[PDB]
């Protein structure tokens, strides 16, 4: 009649890198790195964002007449531009200190 | 090459004692566990006993507790099993077998002996009696062998000149404590004219030869 | 370093053992084994849980980080901004990978140490009456049942109960 | 005590085929099962241990499978030497090591009718006081046959012994004998005796009959 | 990992021992013990002193760091400045806390290793004449006085002086 | 921690041994020794090679980094630029020095562990017939030739071949 002393084994296949060795098969492990995301743009804490659509920030503040849809908007969580936001300044010229205005605008 | 020879069988009176021995040759004997497994006639296998490699662990079957001991000798490379105070239902063929590994999960018994026979009963060595088995209107005839204790008998026909339709049934223990079998031959129905049959029965333990002709 | 137990003097693990990490395997008069050792495995679970929670709570979450804009006469500041972002990103990715690589040898050696200590304890409370035979097994010159099995497991063996009788059997084999 | 059980009891098969055998445990052994075959009047031999790994010096047509509580032996092809008896053994929780109950393996051929004969005793048995009457079946397939022993159209019990031969290499059919063994008194008492045979190959149960002193 | 001595096979520490970290406790014919082992404890003090001085001298002092000022049209640069300061502060606080947490297991295992080695040495130079009894104690089949006590302590035991006489007493108890 | 073998219970190294890191020294009937142990030293070489390659491949190369220019009214941005460069330089020099200092104790303890395990293996496969004598040497009560030397080296000793004969000689010395 005997006692033997041993340890647990399993059928897991997940591997762990280490310094002295690569691809070590471990019994239990835990991930620490997120990869998955939806393809959506939801609202921060129950307040909808503000989508400029085909309009620029300059076009929105000046009131570029083709940006007529977003005329009644007054609250948001964050502002969304697209890759087709081109309607900015219809009469040609130069909005002076446009970037400083975009930095002031990110706290309102 | 590994072989296991074994001896110590024979007919023994009820309440007696034996000492079977299994001699091993072909491996290091002091590094494998050993086991004894018996088989009743016309039944399945049954485990009897086990001794470990170092000889510090012995286990027995539950039905044979206290009546059986087991030991090993390294110098002779010999396994001994001592049987005490037997019963009628210990009549079996005994095998010595070897554990494949040395752990608890040993993984089957790879090498086996060849079987020694042990019969425990209370009877005398008695010669058999032969009776002819006669055709009324049929095409078969035979000889009936009755009331012999030890195994085996041998029944031949025409001193080996009859090897067609010869059926010799396996012996059966009758309730008195003896054995009885039969031997039959089918021939043509009309072969009762000139044809002569002689059944030749040989009983090697009691050494009795009986010659019997069968006819109506 | 490697303490020598896991894939060392002890061979591979036990699939048949379920409810723990470190356990026993016994073969007394009426059964086979696979019982776990709930004392040591609980200490291992506590240590590992505290380790993972510590590694989580050292890393602060980040708040909002949005890109900036520059015209064609502020190239210099724009390059400075890009340099700052890339520098901090390289520092954090280095810290993350290096922390995981060192922590893995630490945890594997921790398990190895636990197995070695669990073997040394059983050896130490079976000083004379055992005759160890290989890959962490013992063999009881005296006779043992379920009660002395649990007596070994808990850590209460009371050796002088058996010390004479074992001695007899030892002198039988010698 | 883990109790093993094999199924089915007897498997009949034609040559050039496979076969399957089931061993079932009352508890959960992990993978600690082995199988053995046994010829008549031989030692057993190790086939397959750990339910997956074949033994050294085993042809590759044998296969073993299963875990948990049910296990399966599978044979691909036969060459007429594999007709033997097969045993399963657990070694997960011993002592006591427990074996199965064996499953013999038979050759399957065409169903044939039994030839039924009878033999009244000889008079020197009554001179000794013995009555040995022999009811005989020769050359029949399959195994299962039924013998009914009647005295003046009344069934007997407890006074009959039977025996069965092996499976012959030529015709693969069987042979059965049954024997009435009594004293002088009954064989002098009644007159008309019979044995009636019921078999699968038989269209009708066949009766062989005789008289007292005939 | 854990070497198994401190709160392991040896029980709790000795309050009565003062002048060291690792020591002995002897009971010969005319006294009790508590003498320290000045050889090994000096190596421990040297190692720990070098460790603390290394950790101090890797951290450079900082010179003058005074805040800057910006008007209302330089918000962009001001946010960049704040980002740089907060980033470097997070990096240094991470490094400090992580360095202390790893260094603590290193030093506790260092002490544990020292106790185990100090036990193995005494066992190795008392091969036959000892009969160890539990939690790191030995028991001298032969007879010992203060001189053989110091002879054990220094590491100069000369076993063949006593090897026969012990043997006699051993065969008395067996 | 220190496993106790190198400059421990084993004294200084062997200059005469060339083709490895861990080896044996045997004195049978017809020779002296110095043969290496090619199994364990290969595992050590693999571990150390992977370690050095990992430390190399964690450090990314840098691309072009050229200084910038500022006039006398952009002192503020210039000081910010200098602060960024000096901060990142301090962080990287800290990481480099600290990584090397910890890796060195790791590798020395790794070698120490290998020597201790290589000793324990040889002890474990010579259970009764050895009589160890000091600083890792054994002494064979039975008689050994080159074949049992290689039999020890590979790890295939088959003890029950000699177990009786040794016993005789042991009882001769006792
Ligand atoms: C919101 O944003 C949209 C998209 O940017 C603006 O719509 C664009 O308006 C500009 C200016 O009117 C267009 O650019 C010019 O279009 C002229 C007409 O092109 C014809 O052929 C094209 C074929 O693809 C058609 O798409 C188009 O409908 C016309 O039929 C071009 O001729 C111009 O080319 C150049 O040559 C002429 C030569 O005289 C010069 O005058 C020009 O300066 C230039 O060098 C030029 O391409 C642009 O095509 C429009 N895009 C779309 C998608 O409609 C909206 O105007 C803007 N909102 C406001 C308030 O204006
Ligand atoms: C650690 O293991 C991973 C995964 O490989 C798995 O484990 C191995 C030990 C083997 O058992 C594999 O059969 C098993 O899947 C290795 O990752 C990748 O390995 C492959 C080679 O098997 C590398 O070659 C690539 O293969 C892919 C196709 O799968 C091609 O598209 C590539 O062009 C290239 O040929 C591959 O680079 C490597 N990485 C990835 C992400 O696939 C891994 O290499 C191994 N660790 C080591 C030692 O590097
Ligand atoms: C560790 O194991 C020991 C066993 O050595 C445990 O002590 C045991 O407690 C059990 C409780 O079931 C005792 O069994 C029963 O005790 C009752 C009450 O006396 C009795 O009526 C039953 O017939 C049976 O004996 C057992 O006897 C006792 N140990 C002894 C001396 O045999 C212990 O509780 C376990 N835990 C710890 C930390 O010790
Ligand atoms: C370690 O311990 C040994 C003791 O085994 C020390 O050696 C001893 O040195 C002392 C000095 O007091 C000796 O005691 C005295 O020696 C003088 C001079 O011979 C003698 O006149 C006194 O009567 C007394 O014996 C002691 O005898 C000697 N060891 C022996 C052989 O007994 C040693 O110095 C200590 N240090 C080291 C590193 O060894
Ligand atoms: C480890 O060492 C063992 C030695 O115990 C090696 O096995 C040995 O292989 C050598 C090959 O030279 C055998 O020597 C010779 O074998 C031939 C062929 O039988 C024979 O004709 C020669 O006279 C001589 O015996 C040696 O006998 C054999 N071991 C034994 C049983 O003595 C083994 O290969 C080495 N490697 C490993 C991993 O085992
Ligand atoms: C490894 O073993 C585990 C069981 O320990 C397997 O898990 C089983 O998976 C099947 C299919 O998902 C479930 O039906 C069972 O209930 C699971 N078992 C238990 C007890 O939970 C696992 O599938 C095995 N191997 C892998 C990785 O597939």
């Amino acid at each position: 009649d005997t006692i033997c002393v041993g340890y647990h084994a399993n059928n897991s296949t997940d591997t762990v890198d280490t310094v002295l060795e690569k691809n070590v098969t471990v019994t239990h492990s835990v991930n620490l790195l997120e990869d998955s995301h939806n393809g959506k743009l939801c609202s921060l804490n129950g307040i909808a964002p503000l989508q400029l659509g085909k309009c620029n920030v300059a076009g929105w503040l000046l009131g570029n007449p083709e940006c007529d849809l977003l005329l009644t908007a007054n609250s948001w969580s964050y502002i969304i531009e697209t890759s087709n936001s081109e309607n900015g300044t219809c009469y040609p010229g130069e909005f002076i200190d446009y970037e400083e205005l975009r930095e002031q605008l990110s706290s309102v | 090459e590994v072989q296991l020879l074994e001896s110590g069988g024979g007919l023994v009176q009820p309440g007696g004692s034996l000492r079977l021995s299994c001699a091993a040759s072909g491996f290091t004997f002091s590094s494998y566990g050993m086991a004894w497994v018996r088989q009743a006639p016309g039944k399945g296998l049954e485990w009897v006993s086990f001794i470990s490699a170092t000889g510090l662990s012995t286990y027995f079957a539950d039905s044979v507790k206290g009546r059986f001991t087991i030991s090993r000798d390294t110098t002779k490379n010999t396994l001994y099993l001592q049987m005490n105070s037997l019963r009628a239902d210990d009549t079996a063929v005994y095998f010595c077998a070897r554990m494949r590994r040395t752990m608890i999960a040993f993984g089957g018994n790879d090498f086996w002996g060849q079987g020694t026979l042990v019969t425990v009963s209370s009877a005398s060595t008695k010669g058999p009696s032969v009776f002819p088995l006669a055709p009324s209107g049929t095409a078969a005839l035979g000889c009936l062998v009755k009331d012999y204790f030890p195994e085996p008998v041998t029944v031949s026909w025409n001193s080996g000149a009859l090897t067609s339709g010869v059926h010799t049934f396996p012996a059966v223990l009758q309730s008195s404590g003896l054995y009885s079998l039969s031997s039959v031959v089918t021939v043509p129905s009309s072969s009762l004219g000139t044809q002569t049959y002689i059944c030749n029965v040989n009983h090697k333990p009691s050494n009795t030869k009986v010659d019997k002709r069968v006819e109506p | 370093g490697l303490f020598g137990a896991i894939a060392g003097f002890i061979e591979g693990g036990w699939t048949g053992m379920i409810d723990g990490w470190y356990g026993y395997h016994h073969q007394n008069e009426q059964g086979s084994g696979y019982a776990a050792d709930q004392k040591s495995t609980q200490n291992a679970i506590d240590g590992i849980t505290s380790k993972v929670n510590s590694v989580i709570e050292k890393m602060n979450t980040q708040f909002t980080a949005v890109g900036k804009e520059f015209n064609n006469l502020e190239r210099r500041i724009e390059n400075l901004n890009k340099k700052v972002d890339d520098g901090f990103l390289d520092v954090w990715t280095y810290n993350a990978e290096l922390l995981v690589l060192l922590e893995n040898e630490r945890t594997l050696d921790f398990h190895d140490s636990n197995v070695r200590n669990l073997y040394e304890k059983v050896k130490s409370q079976l000083r004379n009456n055992a005759k160890e035979i290989g890959n962490g097994c013992f063999e009881f010159y005296h006779k043992c049942d379920d009660e002395c099995m649990e007596s070994v497991k808990n850590g209460t063996y009371d050796y002088p109960k058996y010390s004479e009788e074992s001695k007899l059997n030892r002198e039988e084999i010698d | 005590e883990v109790v093993m059980t094999q199924s089915p009891a007897t498997l009949s098969v034609s040559p050039g085929e496979g076969a399957t055998l089931s061993c079932r445990a009352s508890q959960s052994v992990n993978t600690n099962v082995a199988w053995y075959q046994q010829k008549p009047g031989q030692a057993p031999r190790l086939l397959i241990y750990g339910a997956s790994t074949r033994a050294t010096g085993i042809p590759a047509r044998f296969s073993g499978s299963g875990s948990g509580t049910e296990f399966t032996l599978t044979i691909s092809t036969l060459q007429s030497e594999d007709f033997a008896v097969y045993y399963c053994q657990q070694y997960s929780n011993w002592p006591p090591i427990t074996f199965g109950q064996g499953t013999r393996l038979e050759i399957k051929r065409t169903v044939a009718a039994p030839s039924v004969f009878i033999f009244p005793p000889s008079d020197e048995q009554l001179k000794s006081g013995t009555a040995s009457v022999v009811c005989l079946l020769n050359n029949f397939y399959p195994r299962e046959a039924k013998v009914q022993w009647k005295v003046d159209n009344a069934l007997q019990s407890g006074n009959s012994q039977e025996s069965v031969t092996e499976q012959d290499s030529k015709d693969s059919t069987y042979s059965l004998s049954s024997t009435l063994t009594l004293s002088k008194a009954d064989y002098e008492k009644h007159k008309v005796y019979a044995c009636e045979v019921t078999h699968q190959g038989l269209s009708s149960p066949v009766t062989k009959s005789f008289n007292r002193g005939e």
